[PDB]
């Protein structure tokens, strides 16, 4: 009767490991039975409670495949199937409440961001992403990354690329699992370069040459390359060719985003250092691009903060700065400042360690 | 306006002889009874009306209501009926009834959030779209909006207001956004040439932004508080630094110390 | 997929259709309280108008928000306020919870109260729709019929 | 019920003792250096 | 009831971090 409650517990766990295609059929036939077993005696009981004995993974790995959309088939308005996944999901969101749930918790927000990722809108992220900080100290070295992966693409909609940076360089630094260094470790490089071409200070893909297919690779380096010699011209011939690539990643984005980059990195590797840059030359890069804009454009440019600059065209010269700062006052000591809280956060954790 | 007393035939001929502000009179009374049919809601539950037969009347009257709603310059509730709308439009793969003045509404709702510049709901509602890249590009309203959203983003403005002039929807109903639109954009020319230009004349400002008589382009310049002189416009005021409050911060001679000690302070406390 | 459609007829003209907008929205708002979130304002203001007689559902609405925020304490007064909207003769995951809290801001109070005044319980001092709440859990605990419950919650 | 009082109780003291650890260690700083300066 | 469970786990949780330094009070 003790070990009946067990029994029951430790055989709904079973099945659930089982399902991932051994002495199985069909995964969405399954899922009813997977809905009815995970419900009574086991997701009822905790109520205040959260483990490692209860798994969102497991539910995902399952979840996952449907909405491909294969089973859909699109014959139909909305998919019943991820609105009562989502139903169950938010109810679980209720019984959450910031105690002791940090754990299970953190994965229905992952889920709950895909399905804005795949095809929703990503304003609603906001509060989730809130709600959803509490002392971390029970998740675990890949879920950590997940998310992080997960929140960073969040960001770059939201036009936040250095806040996407640090989340996906925190995320590389997780599991030590040879499962994640799969095809996950692929996606996980790929926004990683997408995040250095958006900031445009892009380095050469040399870390990750031997970490990529070499096919992955070369496109990659041709997306780059375009930025960084900063042609028009170069960056909409690769996106022509390469076309089938940005859409199936579904980083189609960066086409709009990028643009406007290109053009204004293009105008910075010709030098802006000495204290009048004579205008014919900007011009001349600029007319290329466009010549009915060339005036509109780079007041724009200025406007950006990208580069800054003064204009006269009752001299018409272009009045520039070197681009390179000053030590003698708060901007290097704010540098200091944040590197101390740094150490002392990690100070905090060897002590306690 | 009646046609006669059924509100779907009277809505749509009154609609059909103009009588855009009719229709919005009208269009209370037809909500109410949607409310109650339950046809009104995107259907999940089968009712054998669910993309069809009395559904489709309830879409038409939707899209005529947007219509309608537009022309007479009620932004709020174009939004209110364009919401109901959509998840006809799209949601995952809701693909069962669609309809061509559809894409006239959705490329006015893009038009609508780009002339607010509302930059990051624009990629946002890129991502709702379903197929992104199909709809988008093929369909030349679409198209219109998405030119002009990379144009303004790179700053060729002279180039996206070429491409509004021309196009077949500012004959249409792209007329109510221009409006908006004009201003947007010369306050953001406005707001470029006070960074960059130390001087420049007024006659070359006035081009800049769009006029074609120096007085509004004065009256202009005027409220954004620059100074003037005969013949030329100065930009002594670059920005306008300060803003009230936000100090003890940045660019001040002792607070920064207090601040320093204070760092160093809370470090002593952590690590003994 | 979307809240839209009935956020839609929340903002539009007539009484009528706000009447139906709220128990449109009503069935679903817990799965969707993100997106509702930021119409607060908007259901706030029937709420306040006392003209507008579905002032009760709107409050309804805006607590399984608030709770779903943080904010508990805030909640628990607009479901009493609203004058129906605190029911716990249902059996829900929201209103155990916010029952749970309720005992807690009358029991924090009620050590301050009785310092001050060792009569607060017999008067208006803690209102009467507070006291009700907890003298129904006092009720529910008796029935039960395991004393050290009710004893407890009122010590 | 009775039980979680007592269980309340038996928290509360040990939580009164967690503050006085840091109490006696805040103390005890003070006169390592006075010591280490008396070698 | 559920409440009351809380408040005390919330103590529980605290107390480890103390155990880590009753440890780092004796050291000194």
């Amino acid at each position: 009767k003790t070990i009946e409650v067990t029994a029951e517990i430790n055989c709904f766990m079973h099945l659930l490991v089982q399902l991932f295609l051994w002495d199985s059929k069909e995964l969405e036939q399954l899922v009813e039975f997977n809905r009815k077993v995970v419900i009574p005696n086991l997701l009822c009981y905790y109520n205040l409670r959260s483990l490692n004995l209860i798994n969102a993974k497991l539910w995902f790995y399952i979840y996952l495949s449907h909405e491909t959309l294969a089973r859909s088939s699109e014959e139909i308005n909305s998919d019943n199937q991820n609105i009562i996944l989502r139903s169950t999901m938010m109810k679980f969101l209720k019984i959450a409440s910031l105690k002791h749930d940090n754990e299970t918790k953190a994965m229905l927000i992952n889920l709950i961001l895909r399905d804005f990722l795949n095809n929703g809108e990503v304003d609603s992220a906001s509060d989730f992403i809130s709600k959803l900080e509490y002392p971390h100290t029970d998740v675990s070295s890949s879920l950590e990354a997940r998310y992080f992966f997960y929140l960073s693409k969040i960001n770059a909609i939201q036009l936040d690329y250095s806040t996407a940076n640090e989340y996906i360089i925190a995320a590389i630094r997780k599991a030590p699992h040879n499962s994640k260094s799969l095809g996950f470790l692929q996606q996980s490089n790929k926004l990683h370069c997408c995040i250095q071409l958006l900031m445009g200070d892009i380095p050469e893909l040399s870390f990750f040459h031997q970490s990529n297919m070499q096919k992955s690779l070369l496109p990659y380096y041709h997306l780059t390359k375009a930025v960084k010699l900063g042609d028009l011209k170069k960056f909409t011939s690769t996106i022509t060719k390469y076309k089938q690539l940005l859409l199936k990643d579904d980083t189609y984005q960066l086409c709009v985003r990028l643009r406007s980059n290109v053009i204004k990195t293009g105008i910075r590797i010709i030098s802006l250092t000495y204290k009048k840059i004579s205008l014919r030359d900007i011009c001349l890069k600029l007319n290329l691009d466009s010549e009915q804009t060339v005036e509109y454009m780079v007041s724009r440019a200025i406007r950006d903060g990208v580069i800054e600059a003064k204009i006269n065209h009752e001299d018409g010269f272009i009045e520039t700065t070197e681009l390179l700062n000053i030590y003698d006052s708060e901007d290097p000591q704010q540098v200091f400042d944040e590197r101390i809280k740094f150490a002392n956060q990690l100070h905090d954790e060897y002590l306690v360690s | 306006m009646p046609s006669l007393a059924e509100l779907t035939k009277s809505l749509s001929i009154a609609f059909e002889n103009g009588d855009y502000a009719a229709c919005e009179k009208l269009l209370p009374p037809i909500k109410i009874e949607l409310i109650k049919n339950n046809l009104l809601i995107p259907d999940l539950s089968i009712q054998n009306d669910i993309y069809l037969n009395d559904l489709m009347i309830t879409k038409r009257i939707l899209e005529v209501g947007a219509l309608a709603s537009i022309q007479t310059f009620n932004f709020d509730s174009f939004e209110n009926y364009f919401n109901q709308l959509k998840p006809y439009y799209f949601s995952n793969n809701h693909k069962l009834s669609e309809s061509d003045k559809k894409s006239k509404l959705i490329s006015l709702y893009l038009l609508n959030l780009l002339s607010q510049n509302n930059t990051t709901k624009f990629h946002s509602e890129l991502q709702y779209l379903d197929k992104h890249i199909k709809n988008l590009e093929d369909d030349s309203l679409l198209s219109y909006p998405i030119k002009l959203d990379r144009w303004l983003m790179e700053g060729s403005y002279q180039k996206a207001w070429d491409l509004l002039q021309s196009g077949s929807q500012n004959i249409s109903e792209f007329d109510s956004f221009t409006d908006i639109l004009k201003s947007a954009i010369r306050d953001e020319i406005a707001k470029n040439t006070e960074l960059s230009y130390d001087f420049l004349p007024l006659s070359n400002i006035k081009a800049l932004l769009f006029f074609n008589n120096e007085k509004e382009t004065e009256k202009f310049a005027l409220e954004r508080n620059w100074p003037i002189v005969n013949s030329k416009v100065y930009f002594n005021n670059q920005s306008k630094e300060k803003a009230d409050y936000e100090d003890e911060m940045m660019h001040e001679e002792d607070q920064k110390t207090n601040i320093i000690e204070k760092a160093m302070d809370y470090a002593i406390s952590i690590e003994n | 997929t979307t809240a839209a459609p009935l956020l839609a007829l929340l903002r539009e003209n007539q009484d009528s259709v706000k009447t139906y907008a709220l128990e449109s929205i009503n069935n679903v708002v817990d799965q969707l309280w993100s997106e509702i979130s930021n119409e607060l304002p908007d259901i706030e203001a029937l709420y306040d108008d006392d003209t507008f007689s579905d002032r009760e559902m709107a409050a309804l609405i805006a607590s399984k928000v608030y709770y779903n925020l943080g904010e508990y304490e805030s909640a628990v007064k607009y479901a009493l306020a609203a004058k129906d909207r605190f029911d716990i003769d249902e059996k829900s995951q929201f209103v155990e919870t916010i029952v749970s809290k309720s005992i807690e801001m009358y029991v924090q109070e009620a050590s301050k109260q009785y310092t001050k005044d060792e009569q607060f319980y017999t008067k208006d001092i803690i209102d009467p729709k507070l006291t009700s709440i907890f003298e129904r859990m006092i009720e529910k605990c008796l029935k039960a019929s395991e004393l050290k419950l009710a004893l407890g919650i009122a010590l | 019920y009775f039980k979680l009082k007592k269980l309340e109780k038996e928290y509360e003291l040990l939580t009164l003792q967690e503050d006085y650890i840091k109490d006696e260690q805040r103390h005890l700083k003070r006169e390592l250096k006075r010591a280490q300066e008396e070698v | 009831e559920q409440k009351i469970q809380e408040t005390e786990l919330k103590i529980r949780s605290k107390t480890e971090n103390v155990r880590r330094l009753e440890a780092q009070r004796n050291a000194l």
